[PDB]
């Protein structure tokens, strides 16, 4: 086509999406994550994750209001990978990067496990 | 605004 | 922080956005623009437009599946304004300029507003 | 991936 396109607008969209998110604005599930919940909304983690989009295509579980998590996944993990999700940053440390890869495995987020791999990869 |  | 960022994580959140819409999926809203209709998701219709983050975040109008837009509204221009929402791209004619450029007037959309009002004063 |  002919279109013109703003450089800053997928940036600006998700930015908005983060603040909703923040003042829980229109959010529609709650993340089990054993002892932990938090509180999100289903087109973002299904825009993120392979597995979310999965949940939510299905024509049962897409009505739930609650998702729990493997009891294997580990909070801050879940954390971590939520904020990327809302912002494109990732809290990726020596302390958390095991977690944060297995969570995102487990979540199906390829570009995510990636990085992982490559930072594990450079201390071996 | 740029040409994509 | 310390995090590390994803270029592409916005423009790729935007896309699969704009997949779940093309695929009628989670969509949760209709505007209604005369006798058209435009199925959508409210969180990135606020996150574009601050008249529809306004219209979302009234504890009574967040809970209406369909709003019907003022009867001034041309459709073309809201589908074209719709799309660069779920996109970044504007499709920007000399034939469809005047009614964007009021549609997003209307839609409260500064950055597509100052986009208009600089090809409109070229062409003088 | 970069440092932003
Ligand atoms: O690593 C990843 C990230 C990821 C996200 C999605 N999301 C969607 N995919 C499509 Cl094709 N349309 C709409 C979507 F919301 C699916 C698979 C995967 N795998
Ligand atoms: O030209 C524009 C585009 C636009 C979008 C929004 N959207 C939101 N603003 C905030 Cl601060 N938090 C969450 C949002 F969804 C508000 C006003 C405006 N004006
Ligand atoms: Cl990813
Ligand atoms: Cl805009």
């Amino acid at each position: 086509d002919s279109c013109i396109q703003f450089t800053r607008h997928a940036s600006d969209v998700l930015l908005n999406l983060n603040r909703l998110r923040s003042r829980d604005i229109l959010t529609d599930v709650v993340i089990v994550v054993s002892r932990e919940q938090f509180r999100a909304h289903k087109t973002v983690l299904m825009a993120c994750s392979g597995l979310f989009y999965s949940i939510f295509t299905d024509q049962l579980k897409c009505n739930l209001s609650v998702i729990n998590l493997d009891p294997e996944i580990n909070p801050e993990g879940f954390c971590i990978l939520l904020d990327f999700m809302y912002t494109s940053r990732l809290n990726l440390r020596e302390g958390n990067i095991m977690a944060v890869m297995a969570t995102a495995m487990y979540l199906q987020m390829e570009h995510v496990v990636d990085t992982c791999r490559k930072f594990i990869k450079a201390s071996e | 605004w740029v040409i994509p």
